[PDB]
């Protein structure tokens, strides 16, 4: 019935999502980046992007994200 | 027609009856048991032998409280008395699968007592942990028949467990949902569920340790690529359960007390009550390494392992508050049953908050092993576990009998069994605290003052012990039979009156939509 | 003639009463169990070790005869 | 050791064990809150002629049942979760020793650069020299540096074990067949002792754990001596 | 008015103070001085006796609230009695002393004590707060 | 099958002293049982 | 309906009521819900 | 085969007291009697056996 | 909850007399044991 | 609101033809609550009992008015003064002048 | 009437607190029972070596 589905979302469903929430929002503080090595696997440049200067991926993030170069 | 009625039955009051009977005298054997532990602790030196007589009668102790008085008491005998009367229901769905569920525990028992009687007995603890359980470390029958006796109760219980589950969701008025059962309902139904999903984890499990005890396989030996540590996973993914499925129906019956004591119709929260029940069942199945917090487990492995079992503490909570706000603005009839079920409610939350402690992984480091976890499991099961009990045999007692308690002598029963308890496991937390371990048969002289209070706690509960077989017989020897019963109107397993009839429910309730 | 005294709400106005009370109780066991225990557990551990000497500690437990090793 | 009518823990030994009874007073201040809250609350139920017998409305203060109890939950994990992940955090031992559990004695064995191994039986109570103490004196001690991170690791040649120093805040199980490892630094010298910690037969309550702690110089000259 | 077990399926009479007005009356059957008592009931009770409102109090209600809600002295029957076999439980232990426990170790003896107290002492057993902590070391006695 | 007070239970309350004498044979030998295997095991 | 002169009747007042209120009724006059007054009749 | 369930339907439902056990006839009581000779005898035979193995 | 009078009533002699019999039902049979324990 | 309540409750025990189930109900009911009635909730109540022909349950009313009030001593006194119009004009005995409070 | 409480409520009362306490003071004191208590501010340490 509707009762025991509604029982189920804030009874169990609703408060897993609060624990995971609670969990992540305190392992949610900045890694310490690594060291660039420009590992020619990694980093891979057959095309310009079609967007921005053709070097930076569609979500770069100038933090965590080096170009072929190393970090900006 | 005695043998057709007492060994051939097939009505659900009278396998109750055999179930009460049984773990009333299982109670006896596991009281004896206590005794001889506290008689060997009560001075320093050895009183008996080693610790191998020592361990046997822990063993024994554990397993005849929790397989033949807890288990057979809460569920065969107050959940087979009451679950069908409660819902209106005729019978149990498998009448005769019931009385087998009540048959398989005699020789349950008769193997246990086998185990202590041959070689040297199963000394090893309820856990039984190889090696020490292995065929080396403890060749012969004994551990054998430890586990065999193990399989009978868990098919007694399995079997159990599908018959529960079926009549409380099949055979309920039509009418009724399961949001219109009694609390005492809900708690046997997810008791029975824990049963039927934890006891076949430990069948396999003590399986596996009979095969390298008997036919060479290295399950639990190194030599042969096992692992000693895959026991203790398999053991307790049973263990833990195992405990809530000793409390469920005790929360059950504590309900059923105070809201009947306090002159309510309902206990408060009853939507809650249940959620509460669910959430314990539940986070009962994902917390069992608490109790391998030293066997070398990874840090996040403990870490989750800490904070899963502490969250068991917030539905658990919601019952606590939930019986006190049942309390708030009774009528209070201060009887012997109100008596233990408020006693429960204070000495379970102190158990309840120890276990907290010991859920902290880096704390458990010092407190294993110890008797601080014997101080909280005696709180939640010596004075929880049996206090529900306890106010559930007064409570119900005339229901079952048609004869009452002298509730003078009922009220003078629990204020010696309440003295003794707390004399017996308050100070094991000192002892625990301050390093004492768990299955010694003797302690260095400094843990003397505490062990000898402890000892003379034992005693007090002996006499309390006693004093309830005499209070029994005072009422089956006097006969005073019951006249009215108050508020049957939210109590339906009092309608039919004091007995009732062999056959009710033949013509069901009406309840209309 | 008598005056009208309260007659409602008399068991959640004494509940009202008593819930703020065990607070501010449960405020004063906490601030004296810091002082009583929590600190002077503290303060017993900083002291000892302040000025504490593990070679002078260890030279008296050897002359009392203590050791296997010295 | 415990001494006699002791309520609490053993006086810590190592920085571990002083963060643990710490932890502890926090947590038993909680303890003794709530068993207080819940005993008083039971006692204010039980003491008024009034009544209120109509269905109550629980949604509000079930709110209060779940929210406090969960910020309480969280301020005892917090610090239990530092200490668990300090003890766990790299050192750099200066020294490894191994005990080997057995029915019923511990082996030691120092291995870093000699081949140094012995057993330690408990010293029978008939043999106790005066001033000794029933079951916690062994024939040979494990005589280890103080002020020095030290990798013990344990396992057994034999039954399930426990190797624990109750002072030291230590307790790690001995297991055939596995290599537990847990890290020893004494503030202090002196004799430190332990009991066996995990069922293992007939003489599981007489094989005892006894540490002398004691500058290097001294460990050094020890260990030459015992080879 | 006698209750009977064969009546357990009817409505029944009940002292409750949350239950003032119970569904039957306590005395059903009246004589004939009881029947022309309920007659004068229909007129004014102002011209009912005290005796006569007692007698219809008494036909409908068993135990007023002063009676139903009375203290009584069994809070002492049990405390002496649990005292009594809390008292008795004593004599087992004294059994049990007398007949069971044979000597306890050499090592409670007084000198053996004095000599351990010393040797934990000169250990400093719980130097921060638990025993050498409440010993003088520079005036050679306890603090 | 008898129903009613003493009728629903296979022990008899129809005498309180010879049910004193099965409640004492019941749970004393209950009871007594770890005593007299400890016995047993020592007596090995 | 009934086979008998009484049958229990469980009567759930409000709807989600989690509290059923039981009572035997009885053949001869309608008689009460003690809850919510709901009228109920025996027909044998 | 032919559906003989009508012929058992009469011999299971007959107005003759019997438990649903015995109610095929005097092969049910046989049956039963070997069954429960073989259970009672086995049971003391196992007691016997612990008797024995108690003692070295 | 309300009762008849006892159909045959305990009286203190003969409660005194059944609490006696049970505790010694659990004391003789224990003491016996734990008086023979040198012996065993 | 109170005033609501109260109306209710005095609209409830003033129907003319109440029968002896409804007024029982209504005190049953009444009684569950947490608060003393008003005097004209009571006052209304006895005047159920005089058309119902029920003296005992009248005086069984002031019981139950006094034992709502628990320890607050000064509540059932001043009940009483507000009805003592009421029991004069219906010849209503309080527990006390009938020595049932004893 | 007078019940078992109001004839003997007194007397079980005082006889069961005297009994309690005089046998519970005569096992704790006079029959050898080592309580092994704390040696602090009551044992004079005496030279082991
Ligand atoms: C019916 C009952 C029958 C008999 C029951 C047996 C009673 C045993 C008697 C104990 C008396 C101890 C004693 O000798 O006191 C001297 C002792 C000497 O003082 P101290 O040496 O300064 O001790 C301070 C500790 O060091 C403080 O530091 P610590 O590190 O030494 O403290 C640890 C100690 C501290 O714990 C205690 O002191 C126990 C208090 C329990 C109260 C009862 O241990 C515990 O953690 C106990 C765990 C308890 C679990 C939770 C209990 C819930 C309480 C219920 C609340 C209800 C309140 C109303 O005085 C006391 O503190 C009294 C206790
Ligand atoms: C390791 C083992 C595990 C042990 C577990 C023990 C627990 C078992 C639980 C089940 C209890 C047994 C009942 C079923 C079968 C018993 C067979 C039998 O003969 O019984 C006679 C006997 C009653 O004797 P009665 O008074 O002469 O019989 C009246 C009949 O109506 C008169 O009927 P009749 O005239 O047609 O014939 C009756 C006749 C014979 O009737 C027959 O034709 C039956 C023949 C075959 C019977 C096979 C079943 C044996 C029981 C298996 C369980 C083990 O009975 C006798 O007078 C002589 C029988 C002598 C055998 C006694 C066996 C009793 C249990 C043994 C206790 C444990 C011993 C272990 C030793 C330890 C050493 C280390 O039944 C009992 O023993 C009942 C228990 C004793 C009374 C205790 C009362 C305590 C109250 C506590 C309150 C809790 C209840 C709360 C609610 C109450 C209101 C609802
Ligand atoms: C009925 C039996 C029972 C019950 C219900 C419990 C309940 C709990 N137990 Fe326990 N336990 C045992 C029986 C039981 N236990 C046994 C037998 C062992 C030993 C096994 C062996 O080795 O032989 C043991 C061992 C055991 C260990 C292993 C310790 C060790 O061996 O080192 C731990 C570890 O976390 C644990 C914790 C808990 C916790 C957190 C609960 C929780 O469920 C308690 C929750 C309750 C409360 C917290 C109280 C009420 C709540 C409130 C009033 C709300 C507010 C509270 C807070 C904010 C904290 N117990
Ligand atoms: C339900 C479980 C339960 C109960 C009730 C008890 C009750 C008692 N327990 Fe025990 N105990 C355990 C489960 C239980 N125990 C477990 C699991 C262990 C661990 C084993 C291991 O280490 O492997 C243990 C271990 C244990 C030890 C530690 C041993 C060691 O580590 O060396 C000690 C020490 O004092 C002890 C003592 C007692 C005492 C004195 C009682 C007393 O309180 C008992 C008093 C008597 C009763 C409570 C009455 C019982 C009877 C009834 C209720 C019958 C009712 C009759 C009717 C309803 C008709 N038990
Ligand atoms: C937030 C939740 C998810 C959002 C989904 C995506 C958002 C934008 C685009 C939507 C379309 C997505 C479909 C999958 C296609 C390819 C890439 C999308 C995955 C994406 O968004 O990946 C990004 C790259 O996107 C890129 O390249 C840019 C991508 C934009 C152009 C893509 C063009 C290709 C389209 C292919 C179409 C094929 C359709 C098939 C039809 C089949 C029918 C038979 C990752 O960012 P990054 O900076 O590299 O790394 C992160 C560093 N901090
Ligand atoms: C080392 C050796 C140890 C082994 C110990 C062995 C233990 C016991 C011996 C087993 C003897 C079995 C005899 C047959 C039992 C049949 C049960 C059965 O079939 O029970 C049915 C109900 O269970 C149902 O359906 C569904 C459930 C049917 C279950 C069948 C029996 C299972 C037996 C062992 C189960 C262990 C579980 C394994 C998982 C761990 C029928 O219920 P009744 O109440 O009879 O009737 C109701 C009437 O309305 C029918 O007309
Ligand atoms: C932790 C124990 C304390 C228990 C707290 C319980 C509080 C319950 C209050 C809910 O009951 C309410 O009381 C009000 C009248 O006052 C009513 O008007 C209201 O309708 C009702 O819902
Ligand atoms: C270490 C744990 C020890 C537990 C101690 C147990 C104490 C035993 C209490 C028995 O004493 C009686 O208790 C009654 C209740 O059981 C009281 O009822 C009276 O008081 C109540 C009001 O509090 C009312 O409900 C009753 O109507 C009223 O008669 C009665 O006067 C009193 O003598
Ligand atoms: C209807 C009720 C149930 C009927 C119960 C029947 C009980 C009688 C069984 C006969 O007893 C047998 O005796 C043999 C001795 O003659 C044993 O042989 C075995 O033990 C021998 C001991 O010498 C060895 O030769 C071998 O292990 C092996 O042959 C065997 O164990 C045992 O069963
Ligand atoms: C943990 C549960 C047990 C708690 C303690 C039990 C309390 C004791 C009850 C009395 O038990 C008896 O004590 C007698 C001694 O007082 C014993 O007689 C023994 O001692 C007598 C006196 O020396 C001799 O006359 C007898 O022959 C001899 O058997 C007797 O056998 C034994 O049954
Ligand atoms: C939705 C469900 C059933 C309601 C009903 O149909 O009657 C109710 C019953 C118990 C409720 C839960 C319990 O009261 C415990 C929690 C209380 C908090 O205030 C909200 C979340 C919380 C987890 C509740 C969510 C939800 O309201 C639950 C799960
Ligand atoms: C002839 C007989 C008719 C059955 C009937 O309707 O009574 C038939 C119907 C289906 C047959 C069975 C099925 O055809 C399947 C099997 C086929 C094999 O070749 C013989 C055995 C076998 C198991 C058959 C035995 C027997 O001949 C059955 C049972
Ligand atoms: C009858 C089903 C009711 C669902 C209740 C959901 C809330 C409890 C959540 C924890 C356990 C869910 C397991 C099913
Ligand atoms: Cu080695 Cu216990
Ligand atoms: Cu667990
Ligand atoms: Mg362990
Ligand atoms: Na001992
Ligand atoms: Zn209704």
């Amino acid at each position: 019935g509707a009762r025991t589905w509604r029982f189920l979302t804030f009874g169990l469903a609703l408060p897993s999502v609060a624990l995971c929430t609670l969990n992540s929002w305190l392992h949610s503080g900045h890694r310490e980046r690594p060291a660039f090595i420009p590992y020619h696997h990694l980093r891979i440049r057959t095309k310009p992007f079609s967007w921005g200067d053709g070097n930076h991926t569609f979500f770069h993030n100038p933090r965590v994200n080096p170009l072929p170069t190393g970090y900006e | 027609m005695f043998i057709n009625r007492w060994l051939f039955s097939t009505n659900h009051k009278d396998i109750g009856t055999l179930y009460l009977l049984f773990g009333a005298w299982a109670g006896m054997v596991g009281t004896a048991l206590s005794l001889l532990i506290r008689a060997e602790l009560g001075q320093p030196g050895t009183l008996l032998g080693d610790d191998q007589i020592y361990n046997v009668v822990v063993t024994a102790h554990a397993f005849v409280m929790i397989f033949f008085m807890v288990m057979p008491i809460m569920i065969g005998g107050f959940g087979n008395w009451l679950v069908p009367l409660m819902i209106g229901a005729p019978d149990m769905a498998f009448p005769r699968m019931n009385n087998m569920s009540f048959w398989l525990l005699p020789p349950s028992f008769l193997l246990l007592l086998a185990s202590s009687m041959v070689e040297a007995g199963a000394g090893t603890g309820w856990t039984v942990y190889p090696p020490l359980a292995g065929n080396l470390a403890h060749a012969g029958a004994s551990v054998d028949l430890t586990i065999f006796s193990l399989h009978l109760a868990g098919v007694s219980s399995i079997l159990g467990a599908i018959n529960f589950i079926t009549t409380i969701i099949n055979m309920k008025p039509p009418a009724m949902s399961q949001y219109q059962t009694p609390l005492f309902v809900w708690s046997v139904m997810i008791t029975a569920v824990l049963l039927l999903l934890s006891l076949p984890v430990l069948a396999a499990g003590i399986t596996m340790l009979l095969t390298d005890r008997n036919l060479n396989t290295t399950f639990f030996d190194p030599a042969g690529g096992g692992d000693p540590i895959l026991y203790q996973h398999l053991f307790w993914f049973f263990g833990h359960p195992e405990v809530y499925i000793l409390i469920l129906p005790g929360f059950g019956m504590i309900s059923h007390i105070v809201t009947y004591y306090s002159g309510k119709k309902e206990p408060f929260g009853y939507m809650g009550m249940v959620w509460a029940m669910m959430s314990i069942g539940f986070l009962g199945f994902i917390v069992w390494a608490h109790h391998m917090f030293t066997v070398g487990m990874d840090v996040d492995t403990r870490a989750y392992f800490t904070s899963a079992t502490m969250i068991i503490a917030i539905p658990t909570g919601v019952k606590v508050f939930s019986w006190l706000a049942t309390l708030h603005g009774g009528n209070i009839k201060w009887s012997p049953a109100m008596m233990w079920a408020l006693g429960f409610i204070f000495l379970f939350t102190v158990g309840g908050l120890t276990g907290i402690v010991l859920a902290n992984s880096s704390l458990d480091i010092v407190l294993h092993d110890t008797y601080y976890v014997v101080a909280h499991f005696h709180y939640v099961l010596s004075m929880g576990a049996v206090f529900a009990i306890m106010g559930g045999f007064v409570h119900w007692f005339p229901l079952f009998s048609g004869y009452t308690l002298n509730d003078t002598w009922a009220k003078i029963h629990f204020a010696i069994m309440f003295v003794g308890v707390n004399m017996t496991f308050f100070p094991q937390h000192f002892l625990g605290l301050s390093g004492m371990p768990r299955r010694y048969s003797d302690y260095p002289d400094a843990y003397t003052m505490w062990n000898t209070i402890s000892s003379m706690g034992s005693f007090i509960s002996l006499t309390a012990v006693m004093l309830m077989v005499f209070i029994i017989w005072e009422a089956f020897a006097s006969k005073r039979e019951v006249l009215t019963v108050d508020l049957t109107t939210t109590n339906l397993e009092w309608l039919n009156g004091c007995p009732p009839p062999y056959h009710t429910f033949e013509e069901p309730t009406y309840v209309n939509l | 003639a008598l005056a009208k005294p309260q007659m409602r709400g008399l068991l959640a106005r004494r509940l009202r009463f008593h819930i703020v009370g065990a607070f501010m109780v449960s405020l004063g066991f906490a601030t004296f169990y810091k002082f009583a225990v929590a600190e002077k557990r503290k303060k017993a551990y900083a002291d000892f070790y302040r000025n504490y000497d593990s070679m002078k500690d260890f030279e008296e437990m050897r002359k009392a005869g203590i050791f296997q090793s010295a | 050791m415990a001494y006699p009518m002791q309520l609490g823990f053993q006086d810590a030994t190592s920085p571990i064990m002083e963060e643990l009874l710490h932890f502890h007073d926090h947590t038993l201040m909680i303890v003794f809150l709530i068993s207080s809250l819940v005993l008083y609350i039971i006692s204010l139920m039980l003491t008024t002629k009034l009544t209120h017998t109509s269905t109550m409305d629980a949604q509000e203060v079930e709110t209060i049942w779940t929210i406090l109890p969960a910020i309480i939950l969280i301020l005892i994990a917090l610090p239990s979760l530092r200490i668990l992940y300090m003890m766990d955090e790299i050192n750099n031992p200066s020294l490894t020793v191994k005990t080997m559990g057995h029915q019923w004695y511990w082996s030691y064995e120092y291995t870093d650069y000699e081949d140094l191994s012995f057993d330690s039986y408990m010293i029978p109570t008939s043999e106790l020299k005066p001033g000794e103490l029933r079951l916690l004196e062994v024939d040979n001690r494990v005589v280890l540096p103080m002020e020095m991170t030290i990798r013990m690791l344990v396992s057994s040649e034999d039954v399930l074990h426990s190797w624990a120093v109750p002072s030291l805040g230590l307790k790690t199980d001995a297991i055939p067949g596995r290599l537990n490892q847990t890290t020893l630094m004494s503030s202090r010298p002196g004799l430190y002792y332990g009991q066996c910690s995990e069922i293992c037969g007939s003489n599981h309550s007489f094989m005892p754990i006894v540490l002398e702690l004691v500058p290097l110089k001294y460990f050094e000259k020890w260990s030459a001596s015992m080879l | 008015s006698v209750v009977k077990s064969e009546d357990y399926a009817l409505p029944s009479y009940v002292d409750r103070r949350d239950y003032p007005l119970p569904d039957v009356a306590h005395v059903k059957n009246l004589s004939a001085s009881q029947k022309a008592l309920k007659e004068k009931e229909k007129a004014s009770w102002s011209s009912l006796s005290i005796d006569e409102k007692v007698e219809l109090y008494r036909l409908k209600f068993k135990e007023s609230f002063a009676e139903m809600n009375r203290s009584t002295n069994e809070w002492k029957t049990v405390v002496g009695a649990a005292m009594f076999f809390i008292g008795f439980t004593a004599l087992l232990l004294i059994w049990e002393k007398h007949y069971v426990y044979g000597p306890i170790p050499h090592t409670f003896e007084e000198e053996w004590v004095a000599k351990q107290t010393k040797r934990m002492l000169d250990m400093k057993v719980a130097p921060i707060q638990g025993f050498s902590a409440k010993w003088d070391y520079d005036k050679n006695e306890w603090k | 099958y008898e129903e009613g007070p003493g009728k629903n239970i296979p022990f008899s309350v129809e005498n309180k002293w010879r049910l004193l004498a099965m409640m004492t044979l019941f749970f004393g030998s209950g009871f007594a049982a770890p005593f007299f295997i400890v016995r047993h095991q020592l007596l090995k | 309906p009934s086979i008998t002169n009484k049958r229990i009747v469980g009567c759930i007042c409000e709807e989600d009521n989690s509290t059923v209120i039981w009572f035997w009724l009885h053949k001869g006059e309608a008689q009460r819900c003690p809850s919510c007054g709901t009228h109920y009749k025996l027909v044998p | 085969f032919e559906n003989r369930v009508a012929e058992k339907q009469k011999l299971f439902q007959e107005d003759n007291g019997l438990p649903v056990h015995l109610k095929g006839g005097a092969t049910d009581n046989i049956l039963y009697r070997v069954t429960m000779t073989l259970c009672l005898g086995g049971t003391l035979y196992s007691l016997y056996c612990l008797g024995w193995a108690s003692f070295p | 909850i309300t009762a008849k009078p006892a159909k045959t009533p305990t009286s203190p002699k003969e409660q005194a007399i059944g609490l006696s019999v049970t505790f010694l039902s659990f004391l003789l049979p224990a003491g016996w044991v734990l008086y023979h324990l040198d012996n065993y | 609101t109170d005033e609501e309540f109260d109306a209710r409750w005095v609209t409830y025990f003033n129907k003319p033809d109440i029968d002896a189930w409804e007024l029982r109900k209504g005190m049953n009911t009444l009684v569950g609550y947490d608060l003393v009635p008003e005097p004209k909730i009571i006052d209304a109540a006895l005047r159920a009992c005089r058309r119902l022909n029920d003296f005992a349950s009248a005086v069984r009313i002031l019981e139950v008015v006094k034992d709502k009030a628990g320890p607050h001593k000064e509540i059932y006194p001043y009940v009483i003064q507000e009805l003592r119009p009421t029991l004069n004009e219906l010849g209503i005995s309080t527990p006390e002048e009938l020595g049932l409070d004893k | 009437a007078p019940d078992f409480h109001d004839k003997y409520g007194n007397a079980v009362l005082a006889s069961g607190a005297t009994f309690c306490v005089a046998v519970w003071v005569y096992m704790a004191t006079q029959i050898g029972i080592e309580w092994n208590p704390s040696p602090v501010g009551r044992v004079t340490p005496k030279e082991w070596r």
